[PDB]
Order: C-alpha cells, then sequence, then structure tokens
RNA sequence: GGAUAGUGGCCUACCAUGGUUUCAACGGGUAACGGGGAAUAAGGGUUCGAUUCCGGAGAGGGAGCCUGAGAAACGGCUACCA
RNA sequence: UUCGGGUCUUGUAAUUGGAAUGAGUACAAUGUAAAUACCUUAACGAGGAACAACUGGAGGGCAAGUCUGGUGCCAGCAGCCGCGGUAAUUCCAGCUCCAGUAGCGUAUAUUAAAGUUGUUGCAGUUAAAAAGCUCGUAGUUGAACUUUGGGUCUGGUUGUCCG
RNA sequence: GGUGAAAUUCUUGGAUUUAUUGAAGACUAACUACUGCGAAAGCAUUUGCCAAGGACGUUUUCAUUAAUCAAGAACGAAAGUUAGGGGAUCGAAGAUGAUCAGAUACCGUCGUAGUCUUAACCAUAAACUAUGCCGACUAGGGAUCGGGUGGUGUUUUUCUUAUGACCCACUCGGCACCUUACGAGAAAUCAAAGUCUUUGGGUUCUGGGGGGAGUAUGGUCGCAAGGCUGAAACUUAAAGGAAUUG
RNA sequence: CUCUAACUAUAAAAAUCUCUCUUCUC
C-alpha cells in the first residue's frame, strides 16, 4: 500500500520547553505515557503528522513538547530511531540514568 | 452484538445483583 | 426486504407444521420448506442389468424398483446441487425442469 | 380508516391521546419536566458568572486534530463545575486563572459544537470586560 | 358494520365515475341520498336517475353523464356557523367560481350558495364539484 | 338550638349513612395570582401573560384584637417565632 | 476612404469653484409651578466638509475574492457540511467586495418553518411503530321508514322595455 | 463403529450382522398438496362416547339485540419450576477421542435435568402474513376446498329408476394463485399496501433521530426464572429503508 | 387433428491487515 503514500537525517535538540522522554508503556486511543528525564511520569499525546505515518514503541527515546498551561500532560513530536538515541546518550544533554539496549 | 446475548448478559447481571440484595439482608 | 412473495415457506394458512429431519445432515425443517425428491430407481443399475438378465432363474423376472422420497434441509439442497441458486425473474417459475427427458 | 376517532362526542380522547403523544417531543418533555432547572448547570440562564480554576487543552475528534484551549470553571450560582472554550486565537492567556468569567451558551442548545468533546459553553467576559474587547485591543484587563 | 349510508353511496359514485362507468347501484338508499341526488341533478352532475322499492330500504340506480369529477362526504356532520361556511368552501371546493358544499339546513338539504342567500346554515353533509 | 348582619355543619346536642370517583375524584408538581390581553399567522393552532386596566391575596411568618359604616388594618395595636 | 468630429449622452479623476445647510454653540422669546428640552430665531458653526459609521461576512447553505503576505493538521476558524499536514478563495493580517445600518453582532427560550403532534393534517410490510389471540364494562360510533307534491293569490329584491 | 480422514468404545465370555420372539416408552412414516379445521397457540393410526363450531340450504323465528373496545378476564409453542408416575429415543450440563497455535467449539462417541405424562405455576417467541377489527366499491383469468343449485350428461348397475363418483354451466363462503396498472407507493412490491392534497365509513393500540435502554428506580404478578409498567442525566450527524453500478 | 417413463456417486484445515480521500463550470 505504498502507492497510496506520500512517498540520512540528523537529530534535533530540545529547545526551551521540550524534553527527551522514554516511553514506558503505550496507552490506548492513540495516547502514550513517558518518563521525562526529570523524575516525572507525563502523559503524551501522539501529535498529528505523526499518528499513522511513523510508529513508535516501548523503550524508545523520543522528543515531546510540553504545554505551558497544564504541565501534567504533553504532546510527542519527534521520534529517534535507535541509533541517534546512543548519540543523545553521548552528548549528555539528558541524564544517562536510562540506558536502552537489546 | 447479537441483541440476544446482550440481553442475556444484562439478565445474568440482574441475577447476581439480586442475589447480592438477598445476601445483604 | 421480502425476498419471496410466497415467503419461501408454502405454509400460508396453517399456523404450524410438523417438522421433518433432513436426510443428509438431519436438520429439522418444516415439512413444507422441506425440499423433497421422488428417488425412484430400478433396484439394479441399467449398466448391470444384462449380467442379471442372462444369469438368473425365473425367465423375465420383474426386476422391481426401489421407492423413497428424500427430504433435504435447504442447505443440503443447495450444496448437493438438488436445488440451484436461480436468478430473479426466473425465481417465479415453479414448473420442474421441463420433464428432464421427453 | 385513519385510526383515530371521528365522532362528534369523541373529543375527550382526541385531547387526552394527544396529551399522551406530546410526551414524545424532547422539547416538550424538557419544558414540562423542567429538566433545564435540575440538570444543565445554567438554571435556564443564558449567562452565568463563574470562577476559573485551571486552563486545559482538549484534543479533537478524528478528521480534525488541534488542541482546543478550554478552561475549567465553577459556577457561582450553583457551585457546579463545567468546561468552557475560549473563542479566539490569542485569548487563553487572557484568562488569568482564579478570575471572574461570564459564560454563555455555545451555539447548539446545550450540546457540543463541532470538534470539542465534553464541553458546552463559550466564554464572553473576563474580569468584567468582554474578551473580544481585549482581543481587539479596545480595552485592557484590570489585573486586580 | 355500515355506519353512514351516505358515505357508501358517494364512495360507490366516485369509484364508478373514475372507472368511466355511466350507471351506479346505490344499495341502502335513504332519504338523505335521495335529497342529495336531487340537489346534484338540478345542478347537473347527474342525469335522470331512479329509485327502486324493495319492501326493505329500497335501492337506487343512478345514471351519469361524466359531467361529474369527484364527490365526497364529510362524515362527522360538523356544526357549521353561518360564518364558518367560507372556511369549508376554501378548504374543500377547488375554486369558488363553482363547486358546492352540501349541508342540511333548517330549510333542508341545501348547497352552500343557497344557504347563504336564504341566510341559514346547519350541519354539513358533503361536497360536490 | 347557639353564633352571624343574614342562609348555611357555620358551630353544638341528638339522630340517620350517607358525599365524590375511570365523564379522572383524592393525592403530587407547577421557576402558576386568575382575567382583559401579548408574540406568533393561508386556514386550523403554539407559547407567554410579574407588570400601565379589572378582580384576589399580603405587608418578615403565623395567630389575637380595639376603634370605626367599613380592617382581622399592619406608615394600628397584643403575643409567639426569625 | 482607418480616420474622426464625442458631433448626443453617461460615467471615472488626491483635479477645481461658488452655492445650501444642519449637528453644536448661543442673543432672546416661547415653553414650565419653576425650569430643562422641543418648536422659532439673532449672531456664530463644512473642505479631507478629521463634523471621519459601525457591525458581521466573501467554499457551500448565502450576497460577496480561487487577490497579496503570514502560519503550516500548529495556531485557529467553523451554528452544519468542513478548512488547516508548504501555492489555505474557510485561520491571521492588508487590499477589494458583500449584507444591514445608528444599528448590528451574540446566548438561552418560544413561535412559523413542523404535513417532525397531524381536528382540518402524520405514519404503523421491511425506515419508529398493529397488543399473541379472543371475550368484555365504561367511551366511541350504529340500518332503512313515518306530508311529498301539486293550484291560486300576493309582498317585495335583481335584470329586462324603458317612462 | 464412526468419519474428510481417524481415535476413543464393544468384541474368540464372540462382538457386527442372521433369524424368531418378548419388554418399555416414543411417534404416527409413506397419504402429505401453494389442501382442510380452529380465535391464536396448534391439530395427522382405528373405533366408540362426550359436548362444540364454521359454511351452505331456509316464503322459519325476535326486531337493533350492532363494531371496536380503557377497566377486567380465558387460552397461550418450546424451554423452565414444583411435586408423584414412567425412563425407549435424543441430548443442554459434565466425560471423552479428534482438528487447531490454542478449541473445555463446530465432527466423533457415552451421559445427568428435560424430552412423555398427572394437578399447579410460568405467559414469553421472528406468538410473522414483520399487513388490527367491522363495513361498501373498484379488473381479467383459471383451478382448488365446503355447501346448494340445473342438466334429456357420463359411466356407473341392481334388470332399469335410486344413491355414490364424475363432466358441464353455475352460485355462496375459505385458504390461496396467475396477468396487469388503467390505481398506489420511495422502492422492493400490493388486487389491496387501491378507493389519501380531488386530503373525512366506524373504531381501538402503538412511534417521533440513533445510542444510552427495555437499563436505573417505584409499583405490580410470580417460590424462582422472569414478565407488564418505565425514564432521565448524558452522547452523537447520523443510524436506518429500498434499489443502481462496481 | 393422437399421449403421461427414467436414475445416480464429494465436503480435512485457511487467523489478522497501518495510512490517504481529494471540483465541475460552458
Ligand atoms: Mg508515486
Ligand atoms: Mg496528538
Ligand atoms: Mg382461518
Ligand atoms: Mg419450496
Ligand atoms: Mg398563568
Ligand atoms: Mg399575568
Ligand atoms: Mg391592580
Ligand atoms: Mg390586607
Ligand atoms: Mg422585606
Ligand atoms: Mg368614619
Ligand atoms: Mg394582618
Ligand atoms: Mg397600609
Ligand atoms: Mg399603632
Ligand atoms: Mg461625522
Ligand atoms: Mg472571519
Ligand atoms: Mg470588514
Ligand atoms: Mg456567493
Ligand atoms: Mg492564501
Ligand atoms: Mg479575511
Ligand atoms: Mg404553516
Ligand atoms: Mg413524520
Ligand atoms: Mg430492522
Ligand atoms: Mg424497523
Ligand atoms: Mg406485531
Ligand atoms: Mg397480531
Ligand atoms: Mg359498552
Ligand atoms: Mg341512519
Ligand atoms: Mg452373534
Ligand atoms: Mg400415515
Ligand atoms: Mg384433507
Ligand atoms: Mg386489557
Ligand atoms: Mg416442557
Ligand atoms: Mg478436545
Ligand atoms: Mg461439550
Ligand atoms: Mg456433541
Ligand atoms: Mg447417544
Ligand atoms: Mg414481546
Ligand atoms: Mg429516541
Ligand atoms: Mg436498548
Ligand atoms: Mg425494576
Ligand atoms: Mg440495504
Ligand atoms: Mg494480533
Ligand atoms: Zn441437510
Amino acid at each position: 500500500k505504498g502507492r497510496r503514500g506520500k512517498n540520512k537525517r540528523e537529530l534535533i535538540y530540545k529547545e526551551e520547553g521540550q524534553e527527551y522522554a522514554q516511553i514506558t508503556k503505550m496507552l490506548g486511543n492513540g495516547r502514550v505515557e513517558a518518563s521525562c528525564f526529570d523524575g516525572n511520569k507525563r502523559m503524551a499525546h501522539i501529535r498529528g503528522k505523526l499518528r499513522k505515518k511513523v510508529w513508535m514503541g516501548q523503550g524508545d527515546i523520543i522528543l515531546v513538547s510540553l504545554r505551558d498551561f497544564q504541565d501534567d500532560q504533553c504532546d510527542v513530536v519527534h521520534k529517534y530511531n535507535l541509533d541517534e538515541a546512543r548519540t543523545l546518550k553521548n552528548q549528555g544533554e539528558l541524564p544517562e540514568n536510562a540506558k536502552i539496549n537489546e | 452484538m447479537r441483541a440476544k446475548w446482550r440481553k442475556k448478559r444484562t439478565r445474568r447481571l440482574k441475577r447476581k445483583r439480586r442475589k447480592v440484595r438477598a445476601r445483604s439482608k | 426486504p421480502k425476498k419471496r412473495a410466497s415467503n419461501g415457506r408454502n405454509k400460508k394458512g396453517r399456523g404450524h407444521v410438523k417438522p421433518v429431519r433432513c436426510v443428509n445432515c438431519s436438520r429439522s425443517v418444516p415439512k413444507d420448506k422441506a425440499i423433497k425428491r421422488m428417488a425412484i430407481r430400478n433396484i439394479v443399475e441399467a449398466a448391470a442389468i444384462r449380467d442379471l438378465s442372462e444369469a438368473s432363474v425365473y425367465a423375465e423376472y420383474a426386476l422391481p424398483k426401489t421407492y423413497n422420497k428424500l427430504h433435504y434441509c435447504i442447505s443440503c439442497a443447495i450444496h448437493a446441487r438438488i436445488v440451484r441458486v436461480r436468478s430473479r425473474t426466473d425465481r417465479r417459475i415453479r414448473a420442474p425442469p421441463q420433464r428432464p427427458r421427453f | 380508516g385513519k385510526g383515530k376517532p371521528r365522532g362528534l362526542n369523541s373529543a375527550r380522547k382526541l385531547r387526552v391521546h394527544r396529551r399522551n403523544n406530546r410526551w414524545a417531543e424532547t422539547t416538550y418533555k424538557k419544558r414540562l419536566l423542567g429538566t433545564a432547572f435540575k440538570s444543565s448547570p445554567f438554571g435556564g440562564s443564558s449567562h452565568a458568572k463563574g470562577i476559573v480554576l485551571e486552563k486545559i487543552g482538549i484534543e479533537s475528534k478524528q478528521p480534525n486534530s488541534a488542541i482546543r484551549k478550554c478552561v475549567r470553571v465553577q459556577l457561582i450560582k450553583n457551585g457546579k463545575k463545567v468546561t468552557a472554550f475560549v473563542p479566539n486565537d490569542g485569548c487563553l492567556n487572557f484568562v488569568d486563572e482564579n478570575d471572574e468569567v461570564l459564560l454563555a451558551g455555545f451555539g447548539r442548545k446545550g450540546k457540543a459544537k463541532g470538534d470539542i468533546p465534553g464541553v458546552r459553553f463559550k466564554v464572553v467576559k473576563v474580569s468584567g470586560v468582554s474578551l473580544l474587547a481585549l482581543w481587539k485591543e479596545k480595552k485592557e484587563k484590570p489585573r486586580s | 358494520t355500515r355506519t353512514s349510508v351516505l358515505a357508501d353511496a358517494l364512495n360507490a359514485i366516485n369509484n364508478a365515475e373514475k372507472t368511466g362507468k355511466r350507471q351506479v347501484l346505490i344499495r341502502p338508499s335513504s332519504k338523505v341520498i335521495i335529497k342529495f341526488l336531487q340537489v346534484m341533478q338540478k345542478h347537473g352532475y347527474i342525469g335522470e336517475f331512479e329509485y327502486i322499492d324493495d319492501h326493505r330500504s329500497g335501492k337506487i340506480v343512478v345514471q351519469l353523464n361524466g359531467r361529474l369529477n369527484k364527490c365526497g362526504v364529510i362524515s362527522p356532520r360538523f356544526n357549521v356557523k353561518i360564518a364558518d361556511v367560507e372556511k369549508w368552501t376554501a378548504n374543500l371546493l377547488p375554486a369558488r367560481q363553482f363547486g358546492y358544499v352540501i349541508l342540511t339546513t333548517s330549510a333542508g338539504i341545501m348547497d352552500h350558495e343557497e344557504a347563504h342567500r336564504k341566510h341559514v346554515s346547519g350541519k354539513i353533509l358533503g361536497f360536490v364539484y
């Protein structure tokens, strides 16, 4: 079904109100919940341009933007596919308390 | 759903709740 | 939508009819929606009459025939080709298939 | 034919029978039962003053994706809690939570308009002044 | 059971007229049908018609000329004021240039225009045009 | 018979067992004072009527009463309750 | 013969004049119990006549843009259908244009639309809906027939011939 | 045996068949149909008894006694519940041997309650013709069931009449059918779903978008299962009907 | 313008499916 579709990138760093987070489990209705690297478990919504275009699963470091009025929830934006996640761990912008390897 | 089995499910629920009523007294 | 004006039952003014078991799968069906065939056959097949004819006492024996109706559930009647899935304007023709040989 | 009575002296049933079937129209049932007075936090009011608690973002339905900037509020007139919508672009950050806000209807007779689930009401006036006045830069929030 | 014989009479008339017949057999044949048909006939929707004795309720057979278009009966004979006559004329008759609402009056069976000129009004029976 | 200005279970004494009701009594609700009316409009209707007019009721809630032709008054009293 | 007189008119111009006048002031007078205000009226009071008209809207419903720039399934709009994921006629602005106009915009009610409460005037096979069937009180409705024709006179009201 | 193939299971104590018998309860095959009866459920061996009913015939009898019908009532498939009786077949539960990834499902064998009864509850079914009942009219065609009509009719046969059974032309009533639209419907279709905007024969009972939900609650009947009655808060722009082309 | 005769015989297993829905005016 690729004929119906629209048919080596680089990482993007967090910028003043967004954070890298690790998904802990995938929730229904299209939602998800992720630990932000602050000691907090936030509730992320899979944003548009993202829903059924690029997938994500458990144990995947992924960028999420916060909403300034209600910190308890947030919306996920940009995914990182398992190789620039190591780079993210390397550059040290986020604490390395969470290593994810298989 | 078949309406038949939904009716059966609610019916069994009623039976359990009325047994709860009876045991409570 | 009412598929058949005769309701596909042929009861029409009887309330309820005794049920009869199918001959193949033994499904009970009303004795009117109970597609039914007169299985009249010679006790011996015509392919083997001659062997009987010239090797038997009682010259010019009757060679009787075996008689029985067959009652099918309509599922069997359709799968076992007893009844075909006819077309619309051809449904309202009830005459048997033109007396197979005449 | 037309299986309702037609004799001169049948008037009674023609009234009472109608007096039964009127209970089918939801408008009539609401009007006689006064369900607008027990439920529907607006006790028949077209507007009510409440206190805002927190500013929320609410998702949208399937064909439309966007974060609608809604807002919780507890109504003074009864104490109930409802959710309302901020009906312009740059106006959520006009609310200044723990603020007196005047709520109105929302364009569908006590229902949910469009793609904002679980809401029933607009927002018209914030801190006395009307919100559209702020969004047009005609008047300014008192900030008191 | 049969309730208003006039309704059955006019229903037979309309049915047999629509099919294009020329004669109609009215079965019960009570006073009101006879008066109705004399009013009809003097207006001209009907030709030379006939009553029959039967020692019981009689019978009618009525000739047509195809002049008629539709007849009908307002079975619950409503009380009409002298004012409400215009209401029925508007609601039943096609156009006031013709048509006749037939009602029973203190004078007797009578079409609406006769009722208005005699300045009397009673209960309505039917409508013909 | 009392009491009323006067009929009246209006009340008292002695009697009788009656009274109403599926033609909706009794009960419950009314964010209902009733009405003249207002909005609405092919005709038929639907909704509203706190309020410019007419009646009724009330002067915080209930009760009691003097004066006076007229009040159970309330910008008049007595008592209880808030 | 291409013309071109614009010969006759209409419009369009930051070109250009002189007329006319109120909103506002205000002599007064009237108006009123006293007064305000109106109705008159001296003198003042228009040039960008800044003495400035807003309110909604231009995808359809529904009159009006496939113009410009911005955002880029975000913000937001949208009563409903839907617009927005890099060329947005739907957001946000600018320019044009539409509708009503000192009015217009909302929200909750209610009315017509609604023949979607149907008495006039609804549907009941499958779209919601005909009690499983029958009896039956109340209710509702309930066969036909008992003085119709004739004759006269006469009051008028209409259109006759018209005096 | 049994199946698509197989296994479980019974079998030299001889299973399977081969004959006679006998027991039990079951049902009444084939006759069996676009045929009959009944209000509906439903009803199928024979015979007798008991009562009943439709339709037809009637120059018989009474004279509005009629129709539908809230309230009230009687029946009411199967399953179910009591209790007592029976206990074949077949089979919910359970036990099994297969298939499969799993299959405690469909196929396969055993097997409890039921299935059949006797008195009493249950009163629901797609209890469907998904068409309420009583009336009148409207178009052509046939047969079919019940009755009654007339044949210079046929065979019947008892010489001949009588019956019966048939043939014809009927007629009244019943289940229905075919053709058609000149009527309707949105259509599928309907001889009524026609006689409805040219809108009125008499009458009951139901519905007002879909969900929430026949759910919540209160009654009410029932031992119980549950039945009748019966919402709302709230949530949505559809759900749905018929047909067309893929 | 005379008529009413033939007939056969199959079934094992097969679960699920991520977008993207877009005008008709001469
Ligand atoms: Mg491509
Ligand atoms: Mg999201
Ligand atoms: Mg019958
Ligand atoms: Mg058949
Ligand atoms: Mg009132
Ligand atoms: Mg009032
Ligand atoms: Mg007053
Ligand atoms: Mg007073
Ligand atoms: Mg006060
Ligand atoms: Mg005095
Ligand atoms: Mg007082
Ligand atoms: Mg006073
Ligand atoms: Mg005092
Ligand atoms: Mg100006
Ligand atoms: Mg706008
Ligand atoms: Mg504008
Ligand atoms: Mg337009
Ligand atoms: Mg653009
Ligand atoms: Mg714009
Ligand atoms: Mg109207
Ligand atoms: Mg409707
Ligand atoms: Mg359905
Ligand atoms: Mg349906
Ligand atoms: Mg039904
Ligand atoms: Mg029925
Ligand atoms: Mg009665
Ligand atoms: Mg009569
Ligand atoms: Mg043996
Ligand atoms: Mg038999
Ligand atoms: Mg028979
Ligand atoms: Mg009843
Ligand atoms: Mg049983
Ligand atoms: Mg197994
Ligand atoms: Mg099992
Ligand atoms: Mg089994
Ligand atoms: Mg077995
Ligand atoms: Mg039912
Ligand atoms: Mg509904
Ligand atoms: Mg439901
Ligand atoms: Mg209950
Ligand atoms: Mg369909
Ligand atoms: Mg899976
Ligand atoms: Zn079968």
